[PDB]
């Protein structure tokens, strides 16, 4: 149900923040291939994390950059025993953030 | 006193909850699906940052699913806390991400940042 394109990042909450920006603003940026938009997406306790890429992806713009935000509930399954079969379901919120180029002001 | 609320620009008339990490879900959403189900309630706007962001769009969710028909604004935000320090007192202050969300009943204009329709029953 939920989107893969290359424009599709959901982020790990794991990784290294300033690294992680870096990876983010370079698919931005391009080499070219640039990309005029990202989506950051953030499930359940990763969605600060969400936020805080695209705010300082924003904030490091000079203004080309503007973001905007939509959520939503993901519903996660995985295997606990095989096949009768146990099966753990999930809901989580998740956030999903547009981060597009602008003109600016 | 902290100046008007989150979106008193669109909707000043909504209640405004605060998500806090000592917040619980449950009698959070009671009190908000009794506002709600009052008519005079047009909006309701939910709000919190850092160990409460999730729970906050969490509690905005839930409410979706309770009511359907809602239009969804979400604002993203940071918000300060204030950190003592004297390890290799002196206050410092660092910013943490948040958001705030407007759920209203009325019809709000689809175009601008952080519009989400109605989802369909």
């Amino acid at each position: 149900r939920l989107p893969r394109r290359p424009n599709d990042i959901y982020v790990n909450m794991k990784t290294d923040f300033k690294a992680q920006l870096a990876r983010c603003q370079k698919l931005l940026d391009g080499g070219q291939n640039a990309c005029s938009e990202i989506y950051i997406h953030g499930l359940g306790l990763a969605i600060n994390r969400a936020i805080n890429i695209a705010l300082q992806l924003q904030a490091g713009s000079f203004g080309s950059l503007q973001v905007a935000a939509n959520t939503s509930t993901v519903e996660l399954v995985d295997e606990l025993e095989p096949e009768e079969p146990l099966t753990r379901i999930r809901n989580n919120s998740a956030i999903h953030i547009r981060v597009f180029r602008v003109t600016p002001k | 006193g902290p100046g008007s609320g989150p979106f008193a620009d669109l909707a000043p008339g909504a209640v405004h909850m605060r998500v806090k990490e000592g917040s619980k879900i449950r009698n959070l959403m009671a009190f908000a699906t009794a506002s709600m189900a009052q008519p005079a309630t047009r909006a309701i706007v939910f709000s919190g940052c850092g160990r409460a962001t999730t729970k906050t769009v969490t509690c905005a969710e839930i409410l979706k699913r309770r009511l359907a028909g809602l239009h969804q604004v979400t604002r993203l935000r940071y918000r300060s806390v204030r950190e003592v320090w004297q390890s290799l007192s002196l206050s410092v202050l660092k910013n943490v991400p948040g958001l705030a969300i407007l759920l209203s009943k009325d019809a709000l204009d689809p175009r601008q940042p952080g519009y989400q329709p109605p989802n369909p029953h």
